[PDB]
C-alpha cells in the first residue's frame, strides 16, 4: 500500500467495525490528517448484545483448541442449540474458530 | 435481649498446634476476665484437652465464647488436599447458601447443618471438602452406609 | 406522576385513533376461521392451556361476531396432524359452530401445520361466494414452521386473484412469510399481521377483530341486493319448518313462498333470498356514521358547568375530566364519554343542541 500512498494523496479509508483505529497507522506506516468514529443516534435499541459466560447450568464456556473436545461443555453448548432451535422464527447462524472442530462436534452431535 | 446478646467475639481462640490445644486470646484484656473463673487446670496455657469440651460450656455460662474459624491457607503446616469436582454437577442455591454460611469470611466456621433426606447432603459435604482442601476424614456408626458413601 | 402517565398514554391512544373517518366497510361478510390442533398449542406456558384459552376466546369471538355482524356467515377450518379439516362451514346459526367448538374442547389437539392445504380448501369454500359477499379469513398460529405439499406462492397469487383480505394472528413473534401474506393479501398493508404479548392484549385483538374492515375504491363492488323481510306469525299449531321438517308452534312466513324457517338472519331455503330484520341492518349504523372523540378541555379555562352534562356528577379539579363533544359543545365526564363511545350511538348533548 506504500505505492498507493505515494501515488495518491486523496486516499480515504473506511470500514464498519474497525476498532480501535490506532494500530492501523502502526501496522501500516502512514498517518491521517484526521480520523474519528461514528455511532448511530438510533431511536430505541433494536440490536440486543449480551455476553453469555455460562449455560443455564452455570458452567463456564470456551472454545480453546485443547479443551474443545470436552463433552460436558459440548452438552451445555447443545442445550443452548436446542433452546434457540425451539425459538428461532426465521434464521440463525453459529460460527466457530475452526472448521475441523465444527466437523468434529457436528459429527459427534449427529452420532 | 439483643443488647445482652453481645459476646466477646474474636476474643477467645483455641489453636491446635499439631494436636496441642493452645487457647489464645486476641488480647491480654480477655485474660483478666478469664482468670476469675478457676475451673481451668496472645496468651495460651495448659488445659486438659478432654476438659476443653466442658470448659466450652463453662465459657458459655461466663459468656466469652470461643470461635472455630480455620485459617487453613494460613496453616501451611497441615498438608493441603487439593481435590476438585466435575462441571457436570449442579449445586442448588440452598446448598450455595449453606456453603456461604461457614464462608462469610472464608475461614472455616465450624457448626451444624441439618437438611432433609435425599437432598444430596453427601454432595454438599463433598463440595465442602473440595473447597477446604486439607486432610479430612468421615465418620458414621454403620458399615453398609459408610462404604456406600466411600463409593 | 400516575395521572400524567395515564394522560400521555391516552394521548398516544388518541394519536392512534385520530383517523376517525366514515370509510365504507365490509358489511356483507363471509368468514373462515382457521384453527390449528398442533402440538405447539399443548404447551403449558399458557394457563391452563394455549388450546384452552383458544377454545374459550374463540367461543367469545363467535358470539361477538354473530352479534355485531349478524347478516354475515362464518366458517371454521381446523388444522390437525398434517392435513386440515373442516368442522363448520359458513352459517347464520352459531349453535353449530359452538357445538363444533366444544367438540374440539372435548378432544385433544396434536399435529403439525399444512397452511397450503388449509388455504386451498378455504379457497374451495369461498369459491361459490357472491361478489358482494366479502371473502375474509382469520388466521391463528402457534408455531414457526410449516411443511406443505406444494409451493405457496401460486396459492398466494391465486388468492390475490380471488380478491381476499386476511388477518393473521401469531403467537410468538413476526414471521416473514405471514408478513408477506398480509402484505400481498391486503394491498401492501402489513397492519393485518399482529402478535400478542399477553392474554389481555389477546382479548383486545379479538375485540378489534370482530369489527368490520374498510374497503377500497379499486376493488369496487357497487351494486344492489334483492332483500326482503319475513313476517313472523305466532301460530296456534305445531308446524313443519322448511329446513329441519319438525313441528314448531310458531314462526315466520317467507315474503315470497310463505314457507317458515326456524331462525334469522338466514337465507330462504326455498325461493332462496336473504331474510333479515331491521335489527340486523341497524346494528351497523354506528359503523355507517361513527362517533368522533370528545374534546377533553383543560383545567385552566373557566367552564360552562362544573358537573357532568350527562351522568350529572361533579367534575374534579388536578386534571380536567370534562370531555366536550365537538358536535354538541357540551363537556362530559370521562366515565360517561367512555361508556357512550363504547355502547351508545347518539350524543344526548347533541339532542339538546338544536339544529
Ligand atoms: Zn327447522
Ligand atoms: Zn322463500
Ligand atoms: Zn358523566
Ligand atoms: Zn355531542
Amino acid at each position: 500500500i506504500k505505492p498507493v500512498f505515494e501515488r495518491f494523496s486523496s486516499v480515504i479509508i473506511t470500514s464498519g467495525t474497525i476498532s480501535p483505529l490506532d494500530m492501523y497507522p502502526r501496522m501500516l506506516n502512514f498517518k491521517t490528517v484526521l480520523q474519528k468514529s461514528y455511532a448511530m443516534t438510533l431511536a430505541k435499541k433494536s440490536f440486543l448484545p449480551m455476553i453469555i459466560t455460562k449455560g443455564s447450568d452455570q458452567v463456564a464456556i470456551s472454545s480453546r483448541f485443547e479443551i474443545r473436545n470436552d463433552p460436558s461443555i459440548v452438552r451445555n453448548y447443545g442445550s443452548m442449540l436446542v433452546e434457540f432451535a425451539k425459538i428461532t422464527p426465521d434464521g440463525m447462524v453459529v460460527f466457530f474458530p475452526s472448521y475441523l472442530y465444527m466437523e468434529s462436534i457436528v459429527s459427534m452431535w449427529q452420532t | 435481649f439483643i443488647k445482652g446478646a453481645t459476646i466477646s467475639y474474636g476474643k477467645v481462640k483455641l489453636v491446635i498446634k499439631h494436636n496441642r490445644y493452645f487457647v489464645e486470646t486476641t488480647q491480654a484484656d480477655i485474660l483478666q476476665m478469664l482468670l476469675n473463673d478457676s475451673v481451668i487446670g496472645v496468651h495460651s496455657f495448659e488445659i486438659a484437652n478432654e476438659s476443653v469440651e466442658v470448659v466450652k460450656k463453662r465459657c458459655q455460662e461466663i459468656d466469652y465464647p470461643v470461635l472455630e474459624e480455620y485459617d487453613f491457607r494460613n496453616d501451611h503446616r497441615n498438608p493441603d488436599l487439593d481435590i476438585d469436582l466435575k462441571p457436570s454437577t449442579q449445586i442448588r442455591p440452598y446448598q450455595e447458601k449453606s456453603l456461604s454460611k461457614m464462608f462469610g469470611n472464608g475461614r472455616a466456621r465450624s457448626g451444624i447443618i441439618v437438611l432433609p433426606c435425599g437432598a444430596g447432603k453427601t454432595l454438599v459435604g463433598i463440595t465442602a471438602a473440595c473447597t477446604i482442601k486439607k486432610s479430612v476424614i468421615v465418620l458414621c456408626t454403620s458399615s453398609v452406609s459408610v462404604m456406600q458413601w466411600r463409593q | 406522576a400516575s395521572l400524567v402517565a395515564s394522560i400521555v398514554e391516552a394521548r398516544k391512544k388518541r394519536t392512534a385513533k385520530k383517523n376517525i373517518t366514515p370509510y365504507q366497510r365490509g358489511i356483507i361478510r363471509s368468514l373462515i376461521l382457521t384453527l390449528d390442533c398442533s402440538e405447539a398449542m399443548l404447551e403449558k406456558d399458557l394457563r391452563p392451556n394455549r388450546h384452552a384459552m383458544i377454545i374459550q376466546y374463540a367461543i367469545d369471538f363467535v358470539h361477538e361476531f354473530f352479534d355485531q355482524n349478524p347478516i354475515s356467515q362464518m366458517g371454521i377450518i381446523i388444522m390437525r396432524n398434517g392435513l386440515a379439516q373442516l368442522v363448520s362451514q359458513v352459517s347464520g346459526n352459531p349453535q353449530d359452530h359452538i357445538d363444533a367448538l366444544k367438540s374440539i374442547r372435548k378432544q385433544e389437539p396434536k399435529g403439525n401445520p399444512s397452511l397450503q392445504n388449509a388455504l386451498e380448501m378455504a379457497r374451495g369454500l369461498l369459491l361459490p361466494v357472491p361478489a358482494h359477499c366479502t371473502r375474509e379469513v382469520l388466521i391463528v398460529f402457534g408455531s414457526l414452521s410449516t411443511t406443505d405439499p406444494g409451493d405457496i406462492h401460486q396459492t398466494i397469487d391465486s388468492l390475490v386473484s380471488e380478491k381476499i383480505r386476511v388477518k393473521v394472528l401469531g403467537l410468538s413473534a413476526q414471521v416473514a412469510i405471514c408478513k408477506e401474506l398480509c402484505k400481498a393479501t391486503n394491498y401492501g398493508d402489513e397492519s393485518f399481521y399482529k402478535i400478542l404479548l399477553d392474554e389481555t392484549h389477546l382479548k383486545e385483538l379479538f375485540n378489534e377483530a370482530v369489527t368490520p374492515l374498510p374497503v377500497n375504491k379499486i376493488n369496487k363492488g357497487f351494486t344492489l341486493v334483492k332483500m326482503g323481510f319475513p313476517t313472523r306469525i305466532f301460530e296456534d299449531t305445531p308446524t313443519f319448518c322448511s329446513c329441519h321438517s319438525k313441528l314448531v308452534y310458531g314462526g315466520y312466513f317467507c315474503p315470497n313462498c310463505h314457507s317458515k324457517v326456524c331462525s334469522l338472519p338466514t337465507v330462504c331455503p326455498c325461493c332462496d333470498l336473504m331474510l333479515i330484520l331491521s335489527t340486523h341492518l341497524a346494528r351497523s349504523y354506528h359503523h355507517l356514521m361513527p362517533l368522533k372523540t370528545f374534546a377533553e378541555v383543560p383545567t385552566t379555562e373557566k367552564f360552562r358547568s362544573e358537573d357532568c352534562f350527562s351522568c350529572q356528577s361533579r367534575f374534579p379539579i388536578l386534571t380536567s375530566s370534562r370531555y366536550r363533544c365537538e358536535d354538541c359543545k357540551q363537556e362530559f365526564c370521562v366515565d360517561c364519554d367512555v361508556f357512550i363511545h363504547e355502547i351508545l350511538h347518539n350524543c344526548p348533548g347533541c339532542e339538546s343542541k338544536p339544529v
